[PDB]
């Protein structure tokens, strides 16, 4: 509001054939996820019996030698991150408060009113936004019946966005495998606004939108752990639905990634 | 929900042969054989009740017979109800489509009606898939079924329609899903076909174009009965692959998207298609 | 990257791929795979050239080979000839020279190396399959594709056959006596980056040594990298490569390519969990039980220079390039060259094989094998290794 | 070593029409960022006049509203990110065990036996490489002669890369804008290797990727400045140089982004 | 009009070998080496004025010579027009192609004959299209026999391998381009797939298309056209199978070659 | 340095204007006048020495009539040297570039020699950029080059050639910054050219290929002289931009990239190509 920024000032730089080309390839990594489409689709290229040959390994750049300069575990002064929550249960209410804190954290400076934010940025243009998803009734609301908000960074606030009902914003949210993430109590969502990450650097505004994507759910990672919520990065999602869901124009914007959140117990 | 899939058995005096698309096996049983036989005429689907009642009049263990016949590749079970209820074929050429409700029905196909264009008062139940088939396009025939089913509760949109030499299934229109219509389609097609060098379609010719009441008609080559015939194959596959029997599960990050064949070289080509800046898809 | 995939329904294998790697100067290794693998190793395209060759060969000698009839040794070539056949099946069988002459043999095309006079040598020399030649098995059961080779060309073919000939007739050689011609500088620098940084990756993860071990007196270099390790980190604890040609620069080279190919294969076959139930070749399987520092150190501290000064340098000498051929004739006029050709759109391709009873007609002394020939005779070199195969796939 | 995965296991589920298309719209993105080039090329669309409008603001999902909820900074307990490094300095010697603490708390378990690292990757799959770049003489080494090694995570060691010059490392890694850059001590290099990204998730695995390598360097972000590193996150530098600099195959392996360590001072 | 084939010449100690794709020769006069040199450097091409001017060279003598280097498979001559007057098509299904006569005119396709298979009682320079839902080698073998012989004729050959319609390169005798049984062959040198093919005709039966219907049939009956199309040219149109998956319904092109053991 | 740029003085009588790419200036002083005849003969470059010759003989203040001459676009200071100290071509039609050497020298673009690929013991200084243009394309050329100069310190390479009805001008080949060879870009316009509607280009049809010696021409149509005069020209353009006077920047991400143009349309298209995968640039 003090720090509003008009994209028509933005789309006055825009090379609409940098926008199309992007967009175009954006797309074919779009995924139609959904329950009913469980048994005709499928996500992964590899089977499922040779999968583990692929998780949790290095690859080498001398590949048959082992001549390395080991480095001690004596310099580790950090936690181990914690497993990814899984199988989410909503038993216990979870205040406002405790959202306002992951939030805070992990998008905001600690002087409200400065603009450095905690995480670095192509051209400090800062094309990616935070939407945030209340999915269940056990957890508590700002306002009443909306379910959709959207964070602004600087000056540290919800913006209602939608007033989907819980259920609904849930089902887009899981995708086809909601029976394994179990009930989650919100999600971040992280969104580009393709004109905005493209309108000074071109193509290459598109790569440092996306890995700023990751180094903001990584702050939310981190944040997670040390106020005490589980948490998991999510790709299984139907893109256009969750945009539609949230009111998101797909034109404009699009969910880089789905973020989910609460307590795994009984 | 048990599914039979192509299998054939022949037999010769002592003998005995199931090929399926995952195998081919010498029957030594002579209750198999009659199951296999009883399976052959039934179209598309199946009770587990007769299944077994299939089973126990030959003296196949129930579980043990369901194993030899899903492992092999006869039948498979299937448990998950799908986004669309029923489909509909809406066409100018609905001759074209007699008897594929009856036909489609062993693929797994469950289509309602076959309807003419040139009908009134067409209605259509929630959660039903349309397919608009043409073979003489019309920009506004495509608006005066969205404007007729566009709010139908759980409805979605497939069109097909033909463009210079080549056979269009755009992906799939769902209100619900946020996807892409088929005027985001062909504008992705009509820039693509002229001689620009560049991706953006987007000059002030074109800008000029846009202050005219959006109609048009398309270029395309004469059909004969094999283009139609080649036409019929690809529908009711890409309908299969949607609402029907599977055979090879769909990649999720194409399973929506348009499929394009060009009629001469037969080459098909799955793409999935962007929004439209000028479009009003999403603003609906 | 390529990678080309054909369905059960195919003429073709089911996998093409050339594998990526992150280091601009390690060689590139392309593979083909379709229920052994086949692959190559080196620069780009000649890893995929040799790859779909080493694919072609294989396919050849295991599935195509036309017999021409079913003839006696004295029927089927000239006399001299028959006669060197006769003597090498006496000593591959319990059978005697009556039941070897008697024999109607099948029969494949066959010209003389130095004379070009058209014949026919036995089809269960060439064939690997128990098929082609069934009845000829019990006078030569031990087949292998020494001197076979692949080529677009006849002339690169039989170039290719001939040095894949002086390799294992070296190797042979050099296993049953110990005597090698001279050895290599291990810390030699060839200037060419990816033999350079194999070679530098080999001696820190344990010790080469190098050995010309090339057939004496003729021209030309056969290359022998030795490798082996202690460290227990290291899978690979013991590998070898072997390459001919006629400059040392390029046999060595190419030597330690070979290597790496080895290494690189079954360090890759030992991470990935790979079973027994895989290994099908039996070379192959004896190759990895002999994976351990006592290969290189039982060939190393065993081996006997001819010139004891170790060469810091790849320069030529007066018998390096002279006659291939009239060298091999001195020692023996019984040399010939299987043939075959297909057509592959207006182009022929060419498989060839170099065969003669007056040398070793396989490289497995723990088989049935001629180990008295033109080059060797029984007691000449180490007892033990003439029971022994060798250390090399 | 104990956990190597050999590329030629990857390589069989590859669909090479990914493969062309992702390469393709990654080569977009790549910048000629030579000094020789400086004043016959630019890097922003937006003259230098107008960039502060754009700089350090929000998007409003209702542009021109204010009606908020507002989130106390009272929630805060973090610190500020440091300002982010330039104009680097080397005067001070920096030891290899600094840069150790930087590499083993940044991408590694405190637990050496263990594979979970200090973030998430889509599929456990960590498609995306750390080189380190040594750029100054009062830097030191572990090797002598060695300026680039590759980092192992799991095995947490360093694996030697290359043996060039510490001068042209330096020059391919800070592009046309070196002046103003200074003389920093090293740097990391992250990496993604394509046909890794690509073979389980086809063209979602590279979005994934991109957004991994954030992830990573802000941990390297986080970390240094706990143990007192300014740091630069940088994206002008001659992506096919780097490659070419590093040993790197760019048929197999591409530089997304280059970060800057060392001090600020006299 | 006159195409000179690839060969080699090993040539050694006073002797030269001839080895072409069908033969080999001992070159005995010293002319006919000179001969054999020159022409390995042409490419596939030559007037006979060409080639008699460097025959009348050699003295070797023009009207033998050339009888020489067609026999031994050195040169031979090459139809200067198109290679197929009309098509005819062969079936156990001849019902589905009674208007195809009529309708592939418009595409400048001709076929003049559909023939039922259970036939008694084809021209000079025809192309036969031999279609079957029920498959069997010995089907295709009978119409080799028939016609194999036939001034001009080629063959090509179309079937079901459960999910896959496959179209085999063209087999032309005068070409000398790889024939079904050269297909098969090359497939099978890899309950197996041979396992069946040996089982079926070893209890005496044929091998069913899996469940065709109407669309599957109209699929099979516009890639027919097309092809036919195709071949109304270089030596990869006619060396090249094409292999359509009915469910996917991708085409899929792949290039073919002999079979050494087959006669053909 | 200072570069001249391209400008005009024009009088009749009273008025005096100088016309440029930036302004159109009204002179009202007399030595400015004379000053801008000065600048008008001098051929491309110019040495602040001479400027300030000028300038003094015309009585004008040399820092005040620098601000001047800069400001309206009549010249520019640039204080960078090159990534390449000069350049050649090497080329089959060498009577193509006889006046390139003079005429380009007011474009600011230093080209030292017009080679003829007939020659023999051709040599090539440091950090030079070779074009080799080609009307008669043979890839056996290209490697004959590459193999004489692919070593040569500093060097870096274009190469310009037809194909249909293009033509192509490679991105440039610099082995220093691991750039895309000219056998990279031909085998992106080759697989575009085929009809598979694929990206990737292989088949077992390409592998067979591949065991031949590499070695190929390309179809292109006959070229009159306006179709090397529009050669001219775009040969012209890209040396002017990466070794000449710069008159428009070019952006960073395209700076290195190809350039192919339609002969028949006259449309441009610049692409950043790939490495081939089996191509061997990378690895020397
Ligand atoms: C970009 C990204 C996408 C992810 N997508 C999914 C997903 O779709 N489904 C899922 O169950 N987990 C997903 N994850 C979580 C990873 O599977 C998880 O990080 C990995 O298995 C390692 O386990 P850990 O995080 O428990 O250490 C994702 C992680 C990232 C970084
Ligand atoms: C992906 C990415 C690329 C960047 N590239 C550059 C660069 O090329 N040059 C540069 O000076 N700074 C670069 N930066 C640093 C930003 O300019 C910096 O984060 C931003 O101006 C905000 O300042 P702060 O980090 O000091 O708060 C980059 C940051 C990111 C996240
Ligand atoms: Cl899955
Ligand atoms: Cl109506
Ligand atoms: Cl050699
Ligand atoms: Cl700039
Ligand atoms: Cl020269
Ligand atoms: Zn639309
Ligand atoms: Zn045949
Ligand atoms: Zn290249």
């Amino acid at each position: 509001s003090k720090h509003e920024l008009s994209l028509v000032e933005v789309t006055h730089y825009t090379d609409p054939e940098v926008l199309a080309i992007v967009k175009d390839f954006h797309v074919r990594g779009n995924f139609a996820s959904l329950p009913e489409f469980a048994e005709r689709t499928f996500v992964s290229a590899v089977p499922l019996a040779h999968l583990e040959k692929f998780e949790n390994k290095e690859v080498l750049f001398r590949p048959g030698f082992s001549s390395v300069i080991n480095i001690s575990s004596s310099h580790n002064f950090s936690r181990e991150r914690l497993p990814s929550g899984i199988n989410f249960c909503d038993k216990n209410k979870l205040s406002i408060r405790t959202i306002e804190k992951l939030l805070v954290n992990a998008f905001s400076s600690p002087d409200p009113g400065s603009v450095r934010r905690p995480y670095p940025s192509g051209g400090a243009l800062y094309p990616i936004e935070v939407f945030l998803c209340r999915l269940s009734e056990n957890t508590e609301n700002w306002q009443a019946g909306t379910n959709v908000y959207h964070y602004l960074p600087l000056s540290q606030a919800l913006e209602p966005v939608a007033t989907c009902n819980t259920q609904s914003l849930y089902r887009s949210l899981s995708g086809g495998d909601s029976e394994r993430l179990g009930k989650p109590h919100f999600a971040l969502v992280y969104c580009i606004i393709f004109e905005k990450a493209l309108f000074k650097y071109r193509y290459r505004g598109y790569r440092m939108a996306l890995m700023e994507t990751g180094s903001m759910y990584q702050n939310a990672v981190l944040v997670a752990d040390q106020i005490g919520l589980k948490n998991r990065v999510w790709a299984g999602y139907t893109d256009s639905y969750v945009a539609k869901t949230m009111n998101l124009d797909q034109r404009t914007v699009a969910p880089l990634i789905v973020q989910f959140f609460g307590d795994v117990n009984d | 929900m048990i599914n039979i899939l192509p299998f054939e058995i022949i037999s010769r005096n002592t003998k005995t042969l199931l090929i399926t698309y995952i195998s081919s096996v010498d029957i030594t049983h002579e209750g198999m054989k009659k199951v296999l036989e009883s399976l052959r005429s039934k179209q598309g689907i199946i009770s587990e009740y007769l299944l077994d009642k299939l089973l126990d009049e030959s003296l196949i263990d129930k579980d043990k017979g369901k194993e030899f016949l899903i492992t092999t590749g006869v039948i498979n079970k299937t448990k998950t109800s799908p986004l669309w209820v029923n489909s509909v074929i809406i066409s100018d050429v609905p001759h074209l489509f007699s008897n594929a409700r009856e036909q489609w029905k062993c693929d797994g196909v469950f289509v309602s009606h076959i309807i003419d264009i040139k009908d009134n008062n067409i209605n259509v139940s929630d959660s039903t898939l349309i397919w608009l088939h043409l073979e003489n396009y019309h920009s506004d025939i495509v608006k005066r079924i969205y404007s007729k089913f566009e709010s139908n509760p759980g409805v979605a949109f497939i069109q097909s329609y033909y463009l210079k030499e080549s056979f269009r299934i755009d992906g799939v229109y769902s209100p619900d899903l946020g996807t892409p219509c088929h005027f985001c389609h062909i504008e992705r097609w009509l820039s693509r076909e002229e001689k620009s060098f560049r991706r953006n379609e987007m000059s002030w010719a074109n800008l000029l174009q846009l202050l005219k009441k959006y109609q048009m008609t398309l270029p395309a080559l004469a059909l004969g009965e094999s283009e139609r015939g080649f036409s019929y194959h690809l529908i009711k596959r890409r309908l299969q692959e949607l609402t029907g029997t599977s055979l090879v599960k769909s990649h999720v990050d194409n399973f929506m998207s348009s499929v394009s064949a060009d009629l001469i070289t037969c080459i098909l080509c799955k793409e999935p298609v962007i929004h439209w800046q000028a479009c009003s898809c999403l603003e609906r | 990257m390529i990678n080309v995939y054909s369905n059960l329904m195919s003429a073709w294998p089911a996998t093409m791929a050339m594998s990526p790697k992150l280091n601009r100067n390690m060689p590139t290794f392309s593979q083909i795979w379709d229920y052994t693998p086949a692959s190559a190793a080196g620069e780009t395209l000649k890893s995929i050239q040799g790859a779909i060759g080493e694919y072609f060969e294989r396919r050849h000698f295991f599935n195509e080979i036309v017999t021409g009839g079913q003839k006696t040794l004295y029927e089927m070539m000239p006399p001299s000839a028959a006669k060197a056949f006769t003597e090498a099946f006496f000593q591959i069988s319990s059978l005697t020279r009556d039941e070897i002459i008697t024999h109607k043999f099948k029969t494949v095309r066959a010209f003389n190396l130095f004379s070009l006079e058209q014949q026919e040598i036995p089809a269960v020399i060439i064939a690997l399959d128990n098929i082609t030649a069934a009845d000829d098995l019990k006078f030569y059961p031990d087949r292998d594709t020494c001197g076979c080779s692949f080529h677009g060309s006849l002339n690169d073919a039989i170039e290719g056959s001939l040095c894949e000939f002086m390799e294992r007739q070296s190797l042979l050689l050099y296993w049953l006596q110990g005597k090698a011609n001279t050895e290599i500088s291990s810390e030699i620098v060839t200037g060419i980056n990816h033999i350079d940084e194999i070679l530098l990756a080999l001696r820190s993860e344990g010790d080469i040594r190098i050995f010309d071990i090339t057939l004496p007196g003729a021209p030309g270099h056969a290359v022998l990298t030795l490798y082996g390790t202690k460290n227990k980190i290291s899978r690979i604890k013991y590998s070898t490569g072997l390459s001919y040609a006629n400059s040392l620069k390029k046999a060595l080279c190419k030597s330690v390519v070979e290597l790496w190919q080895s290494y690189i294969c079954l360090h890759n076959f030992l991470i990935g969990g790979y079973t027994d139930d895989d290994i099908i070749d039996s070379y192959q399987r004896h190759f990895m039980s002999c994976n351990k520092y006592e290969s290189f150190t039982d060939l190393c501290e065993n081996t006997v220079l001819l010139s004891d000064d170790v060469k810091l340098t790849l320069e030529e000498n007066i018998t390096s390039d002279t006659n291939l051929l009239n060298y091999l004739q001195q020692i023996s006029d019984n040399i010939f060259v299987y043939y075959a050709r297909e057509r592959v759109s207006n182009s022929l391709v060419w498989y060839t094989k170099i065969v003669s009873p007056d040398f070793f007609l396989h490289m497995n002394n723990s088989g049935a094998i001629n180990i008295n020939n033109k080059i060797y005779h029984t007691g000449d070199g180490i007892k033990v290794r003439e029971s022994k195969m060798v250390p090399f796939p």
